[PDB]
């Protein structure tokens, strides 16, 4: 039940095949949503081209989507070899359990759930598809998703794409370009890393 | 952690959401509204082009087999010629359920010529009572109503109510409040409405209606000059 692992990298260019197969993939990409944004985004094409299909044979993808990414994320999810089988929504609250206030004020964020191949020994139907939790930062997903994923697939290995530092968790490998260097302990991964990247230069 | 909580107790996280002068608008909407009109019509076997004039707002509530834990499949819904009765600038609110409807309803929106601009979630609480499609990963406790627009904010994209009793198929009336608050135009069509959904300001068309009062000419008359462009949120003009 490995402690947290991560790789600061550009996920467009990393050879993800070194990392092996995962029961669960979660991605919270900075989609191009056709609005000016504080942070950098990936184009539609770089999102479609991500080498997601190498990361799993059998299991679930959790894909955070906003705005036109509700449609683009569904495209990407099908291009990558997944069927969308669930959609979680996170109801954003304050500390008093009140909803935080376009044709419409947005009270929620959407996570698409994809299935690939024949997942076996998952505990389906333990949690429900609604998360109610406080917004603690701008641009952070709630920590409860890690709990729901753990109960769904206890002690399996998982990978998060575009995760931030607070998102490093046991049983998870976190990728993104705001993490602090490379911290890898799974010796399978350590060996395939050293072999592919003898000078550590991603 | 209410996910954790739900796993222990069967109280849905949404059970814990507390507290779930715009009467001025509500009054204008009330004064602006046309008399209720309604037509029994078997929508499968009926040329919707008879529904005139072209609608500003369509609320489409097809009876999915999933609502029952004649049903319409997505195959049947996707063949409706909705683009033939929609005004060039208009809105659609499509009730898509919790399953494959979240995908097939988007295909429908694009087929009829709309782009989705909101996703309204009906989140069902089980406070009075603390079922699974085989493909489901999680317990499904919500339904989606997709808002579509073609052509060219008091309210939130959530409706929270208690789960209705078993085989009660009704959608929360709040959806009408959300749609009326947008002031989109006074030609409002509800397809697959019932006796129980009939409402001032709407034309309701559905198979189970017991009575009809619809007349294309009388209905057209409510929207002829001086009234053609009214938003639905402004007074009628004097006479
Ligand atoms: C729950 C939500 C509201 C939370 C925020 N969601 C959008 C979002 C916004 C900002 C954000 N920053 C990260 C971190 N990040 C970004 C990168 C990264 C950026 C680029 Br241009 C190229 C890269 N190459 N390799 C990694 C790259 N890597 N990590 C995730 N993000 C996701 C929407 C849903």
């Amino acid at each position: 039940l490995f402690p947290p692992q991560w790789i600061c990298c550009d996920i467009r260019y990393l050879d993800v095949s070194i990392l092996g197969k995962f029961a669960v993939v979660m991605a919270d990409p900075p989609w191009d949503i056709h609005m000016e944004l504080p942070y950098g985004t990936l184009t539609d094409d770089e999102m479609r081209r991500l080498n997601i299909p190498v990361l799993q044979d059998d299991g679930f993808l959790f894909l955070w989507v906003t705005g036109r990414a509700m449609e683009l994320g569904r495209e990407c999810l099908n291009l990558w070899g997944y069927e969308r089988v669930d959609e979680i929504i996170w109801v954003k609250t304050n500390q008093l359990q009140r909803i935080i206030r376009h044709w419409l004020n947005h009270g929620k964020e959407h996570c698409l759930v994809g299935v690939k191949g024949n997942p076996q020994g998952f505990n389906q139907g333990l949690d429900c598809d609604v998360i109610v939790a406080e917004v603690r930062s701008t641009s952070h997903k709630p920590d409860e998703i890690y709990g729901m994923i753990e109960r769904l697939s206890p002690g399996t290995r998982k990978i998060e794409l575009f995760g931030r530092p607070h998102n490093v968790q046991p049983n998870w490998i976190t990728l993104g370009n705001q993490l602090d260097g490379i911290h890898l302990l799974d010796p399978d991964v350590v060996a395939r890393f050293k072999q592919r990247y003898p000078d550590g230069i991603i | 952690d209410y996910c954790q909580h739900f796993v222990d107790t069967g109280h849905r996280p949404q059970n814990f959401i507390r507290d779930v002068l715009i009467r001025l608008k509500d009054e204008l909407i009330a004064k602006s509204n046309t008399p209720p009109m309604y037509l029994q019509a078997d929508i499968e076997a009926f040329d919707i082009r008879e529904l005139t004039p072209k609608f500003d707002v369509i609320l489409l509530e097809p009876p999915l087999e999933e609502y029952y834990r004649k049903c319409w499949t997505w195959d049947d819904i996707m063949k409706l010629e909705i683009d033939e009765i929609a005004a060039p600038r208009s809105f659609i609110f499509l009730w898509c359920g919790s399953g494959e409807g979240l995908d097939l309803g988007r295909v429908c929106l694009r087929k009829w010529g709309y782009r989705r601009c909101e996703d309204i979630c009906w989140i069902k609480t089980n406070k009075n009572n603390p079922t699974l499609d085989p493909k489901a990963v999680f317990q499904r406790t919500k339904e989606h109503c997709l808002m579509g627009i073609k052509g060219t904010n008091v309210d939130i994209d959530l409706i929270i109510t208690e789960e209705p009793e078993i085989g009660n198929i009704e959608k929360p009336v709040e959806i009408f409040h959300i749609i009326e608050h947008f002031c989109l135009g006074r030609r409002r069509l509800h397809l697959f409405g019932r006796d129980s959904t009939i409402r001032p300001g709407w034309l309701t068309v559905g198979p189970t209606l017991t009575n009809s009062n619809y007349n294309a000419e009388t209905y057209a008359s409510y929207f002829s000059a001086p009234n053609s462009y009214l938003t639905g949120c402004t007074e009628e003009i004097e006479r």
